[PDB]
């Protein structure tokens, strides 16, 4: 009705939005535009203000510094970072082989959320989430065991994060105030994939440092510890060694289990490369045998592209359709080997 | 020729043949075998243009297959005059399959871009103009059997050829995952109607000829049909023995084994909580009570006479689910009492439904497969006796629910003599009336009926009902897709637009949400109100994450009406599956100040939502149920309608003896409910115990 078009005029046109800085029992706000302004607004109505919360951005009218109503805009860099999204199209049945390794991190993850009738009557609910990671460049192949995780619900894909190297925030609550921003949106997942701050042996390039960098990395290290670890917010870690997390971080938490995930055998190798192959259709002459024969030890994704480097010099003949001047040439590169090293190199 | 081998790249080596034909067909392709099988020389697969079209006009099959992989564009418009096109194409079609499958018994080819592609490619002219019978049925590929029919009725499309078992069962199962993205899906034998004897043939030699395998889908067929038109047709149908079939058919011993069957998973408690409410005596609400020892006994004598005894007082509609207590008792396995259940209509002119016309709607809606045939004849009777006391309004509802559910295609018409009333040109009354009036006559599908009662019935029109009139015409077909094209016309009574998504779309998946949700933010206020309706139907599929999610802001809302719709959406569909957020949600929400129903049938319709027919013996104790109706009922203090609540949660908690589940896996739908849950959105006073019946 007529509500709208009369206060309009009041707040407008061109005014100025500052920030919250404290409120007042009084009911007095005091509001402060960048940078060091401060005003006394008396509203009695529209607050919402113990959702607000202190450090946040509210209007200002033109006359004067005052604020007509307030609103949730943004909020903060960390919270755009969830999207997007993910939620892909795959799920965790288009791997094979390791069935019988991610059932225990399957079960795990799908105790809460789906199924909680069980969950509820236990009234212990081991929601400490799993720590991830594997040989020789695996880890984020355990990632896409959580494809299926990141279509449940909301999933967060996070690899060495953004705030915790580059630059950091204030206290725990970073990912506290994801969690209280959640609770409405919930339930959610946030990963944890190749940590690279301590990863890196010389960090780029020399900074305010060698020593106190480590320090704002233990900032990282009691942001995880945490006060107060309660809910979930789930925590899955993937990375090289888990020994850089202090015993005083356990105890809060996680302390489920932490799986790590073996070299696939010449059984999870043809698995792998069928499902890939099953809903896309794959060529009768290709052989899949020959291919889980000559390799020992390899992943999933090492016996897929050997067939595209053959496909590669392929197209250099113009060969769209499948010819069996590649299928000696694919023979070629099983008799070129290579396809693993590692020393040894000793008799035993 | 020399050129097809030169070193140069220069293009092109296609078409050359069209220019000069007849005479580079003295040569053989014993010039061309030497550029293509050299490797390390220019043109391999380019000269495959040029040979293509000199395989193709010999005959010769196999060859044109592999040298057309490359091409992939030319094979579609090859050398034009259609004589020598339609031709040789026959003579490959023969030739294609005589190549496959000579192993024998597969292995199968190896949808693919070599040999799919190709056949694909040419049947575009192939289903134009010319010929017919292409590759499809010579070569059996399933997979291009999906490419071979083109946009057409698919009510024709329901014969295929005969053939092996083996095929059968591999032809039947493909085409299925085919047809649920269409309209009509091999399991329409159920609707369809149809009704020749087709489908009751093909349905009963599926399982031919053995009779020991063929316990499931015929033996478990009958026994979970609840109308008797499945039995009376396939008894003709079922050729085993001579005439003694008639034991497990006419759902005397298929509901009488079926029913003891849910004895043993029961049971319900009988003794402990009835007769504690005898004690208590009868309700002062005169609501919920009636069909309290409906479902339950069933089929004891001593506690249906203590009904029919106390409702010879007639206070109000309470004698309503009582007396469909009389007949559902008995009724359990069969028949029955069917003789006395009209006794008391034309004993007591009615002269409204709270009076005459609750038993006048039990031999209707207990009937459940009569017919017979002589229900059908005898309620069409008997409601020619009564006429300008039922008359149009209030009884005409629940008559049509004695009819349509039974027999669809049944051939007896009550419209006509039904529709003699309409000139009490009421607008109001005639809403909640006329609405499932003409729509639960019959299943119609003939598409004349729409027609017929539309030039009889407007006139004119009614300016009312020629809205939810149009809305039958929707119902009428079934996922036939024609809904979206009726639903440009978009009328300020928005009751077209919440009915037409609901019913008109009936899938696996949902693909309904772009329709839903851009209704709902384009559309005007109020009607926001009736947009949840459509979340009893579409929701089937995975009724927990899209029912809580969105009608978690529209409970908590303080309009009585968006409150009321919200708890409706999740309402059966969402009681079929339990879960820790429909009971960590029952807090807070007894709580409440606010007043009316509303306030609870909003908690008390939600602890239905824990089980359906499931308990309590085995497995659920009732003891929780019996804390959370004590606690509630002390405040306010009564109003009356607390003792609406703690009666109301038993209704379906201690009646069990029905596991639904869904009702059905076989997809059907109960007309009994979509009927009167539409009424308590505008409730006003009786229409209450109209729904208390389900």
């Amino acid at each position: 009705e007529e509500e709208r078009s009369k206060v309009d005029d009041l707040r407008g046109t061109p005014m100025s939005v500052g920030t919250l800085e404290e409120i007042i029992d009084d009911n007095h706000a005091i509001v402060s535009t960048s940078v060091g302004s401060e005003h006394y607004v008396s509203i009695l109505s529209f607050v919402d203000k113990d959702l607000l919360e202190p450090g946040c951005s509210v209007l200002l009218n033109h006359k004067v510094h005052a604020v007509i109503g307030v609103l949730m805009d943004d909020t903060d860099p960390l919270v755009t970072v969830m999207k997007v999204e993910k939620a892909p199209q795959e799920t965790y049945a288009d791997i094979g082989g390791l069935d019988n390794q991610i059932q225990e991190i399957k079960e795990s993850v799908e105790l809460p959320l789906t199924h909680p009738e069980y969950y509820e009557e236990m009234g212990i609910k081991p929601p400490k989430g799993v720590i991830l990671y594997g040989p020789p460049g695996t880890g984020k192949t355990l990632l896409a065991k959580a494809v299926a995780n990141q279509t449940s619900a909301t999933f967060l894909r996070v690899v060495g994060s953004e705030l915790i190297q580059k630059y950091l925030g204030d206290g725990p609550k970073l990912v506290r105030e994801l969690f209280r921003v959640a609770e409405e949106h919930a339930p959610s997942i946030v990963f944890i994939d190749e940590i690279d701050a301590i990863g890196t042996k010389r960090y780029d390039s020399n900074s305010g440092g060698e020593r106190e960098i480590q320090r704002t990395m233990l900032e990282l290290l009691n942001q995880l510890d945490g006060f107060d670890s309660r809910g979930d917010v789930k925590v899955i870690m993937a990375t090289n060694r888990i020994e850089t997390l202090d015993p005083a971080l356990i105890r809060p938490g996680r302390i489920d289990r932490k799986i790590e995930f073996p070299l696939p055998d010449e059984k999870t190798k043809k698995r792998i490369f069928q499902i890939h192959t099953s809903r896309m259709t794959l060529a009768d002459d290709v052989t899949l045998d020959d291919l889980i024969m000559a390799k020992d030890d390899l992943s999933g994704a090492d016996i897929k592209a050997i067939c595209t480097e053959a496909g590669l010099m392929a197209l250099r003949e113009r060969r769209m359709k499948v010819t069996n001047e590649d299928f000696k040439k694919s023979k070629e590169n099983v008799l070129y080997k290579k396809q693993e090293g590692t020393p040894e190199g000793l008799y035993l | 020729m020399s050129m097809s081998g030169e070193v140069a790249k220069e293009w092109q080596e296609l078409d050359d043949a069209e220019k000069v034909q007849r005479e580079p067909l003295l040569t053989l392709v014993k010039e061309i075998v030497p550029y293509n099988m050299a490797h390390n020389a220019e043109h391999e697969a380019c000269d495959l243009l040029m040979e293509i079209e000199q395989v193709d006009m010999l005959e010769k099959d196999i060859d044109e297959n592999a040298y057309a992989k490359v091409c992939l564009y030319l094979t579609s418009c090859v050398n034009y005059v259609p004589e020598p096109e339609n031709s040789a194409l026959l003579r490959c079609a023969l030739g294609v399959f005589r190549k496959f499958s000579r192993f024998p018994e597969a292995l199968r080819l190896a949808l693919m871009l070599n040999d799919m592609e190709l056949v694909e490619d040419i049947f575009t002219s192939c289903k134009d103009v010319v010929v017919q019978k292409q590759m499809a049925f010579m070569l059996g590929r399933h997979g291009v059997f999906l490419e071979l029919s083109e946009d057409v009725e698919e009510y024709e499309d329901l014969t295929e050829i005969m053939s092996n078992v083996q095929l059968n069962s591999n032809f039947l199962a493909l085409a299925r995952e085919l047809d649920i993205m269409e309209p009509k899906v091999p399991d329409d034998i159920y609707k369809t109607h149809l009704e020749n004897n087709r489908f009751g043939g093909s349905g009963s030699q599926v399982d031919s000829a053995r009779m020991n395998l063929a316990s499931s889908f015929v033996n478990g067929f009958v026994n979970a049909a609840f109308g008797q038109d499945k039995l009376l047709t396939d008894d003709g149908n079922k050729w085993l023995y001579k005439n003694k079939d008639h034991g497990m058919l006419s759902a005397a011993a298929s509901l009488g084994m079926i029913l003891l069957w849910d004895v043993d998973g029961g049971l319900t408690q009988i003794d402990k909580y009835l007769y504690s409410s005898e004690d208590y005596i009868k309700s002062g609400a005169l609501l919920a009570c009636g069909i309290v020892n409906s479902g339950v006994r069933n089929e004891c004598d001593p506690a249906l006479a203590l009904l029919s005894d106390y409702v010879l007082h007639n206070s109000n509609t309470m004698r309503l689910g009582s007396i469909f207590g009389l007949g559902l008792a008995y009724a359990g396995s069969n028949r029955e009492d069917v003789l006395t259940l009209l006794l008391p209509v034309m004993g007591d002119s009615k002269s409204s439904m709270e009076v005459a016309g609750v038993t006048a709607l039990a031999c209707g809606m207990i009937a459940v497969g009569s017919c017979n045939g002589d229900v059908t004849s005898t309620i069409l009777q008997t409601i020619m006796e009564k006429s300008e006391t039922e008359l149009k309004d209030t009884y005409a509802r629940w008559l049509p629910l004695g009819l349509g559910l039974n027999h669809l295609g049944k051939g007896e018409a009550i419209e006509a003599i039904l529709a003699a009333l309409e000139v009490v040109s009421e607008p109001f009354r005639s809403f909640a009336n006329t609405l499932v009036d003409v729509c639960a006559y019959a299943g119609s599908g003939n598409v004349l009926k729409v027609q017929q009662l539309l030039h009889i019935c407007s006139e004119h029109f009614d300016s009312k009902e020629k809205e939810e009139d149009k809305d039958k015409k929707e119902k009428k077909d079934k996922d036939k897709k024609e809904a979206p094209a009726d639903m440009g016309a978009h009328q300020g009574v928005a009751v077209l637009g919440i009915a037409l998504i609901a019913m008109g779309e009936e899938i696996g998946a949902e693909m309904a949400l772009r329709t839903f949700g851009h209704l709902l933010r384009y559309g005007e206020p109020t009607l926001r109100r009736a947009v949840p309706l459509a979340l009893a139907l579409i929701s089937v599929s995975n009724p927990r994450l899209n029912i809580l999610d969105t009608l978690s802001k529209f409970s908590h809302d303080a309009d009585p009406e968006v409150s009321y719709n919200s708890i409706f959406a999740m309402g059966m569909v969402g009681s079929g599956t339990n879960n820790a957020r429909l009971a960590a949600m029952l807090r807070q929400l007894a709580q409440y100040h606010a007043k009316d129903p509303n306030n609870l049938f909003m908690v008390r319709l939600a602890q239905g939502l824990t089980h359906l027919g499931k308990g309590t013996l085995t497995l659920c104790p009732y003891h929780s149920d019996r804390q959370l109706m004590s606690q509630v009922a002390v405040a306010g203090l009564l109003t009356v309608l607390v003792s609406f609540l703690d009666v109301r949660n038993i209704i379906l908690g201690k009646s069990h003896y029905v596991l639904y589940g869904l009702v059905a896996a076989m997809q059907p739908r109960m007309l009994v409910t979509f009927d009167e849950e539409l009424r308590p959105l505008p409730v006003s006073v009786r229409v209450g115990q109209a729904v208390d019946v389900v």
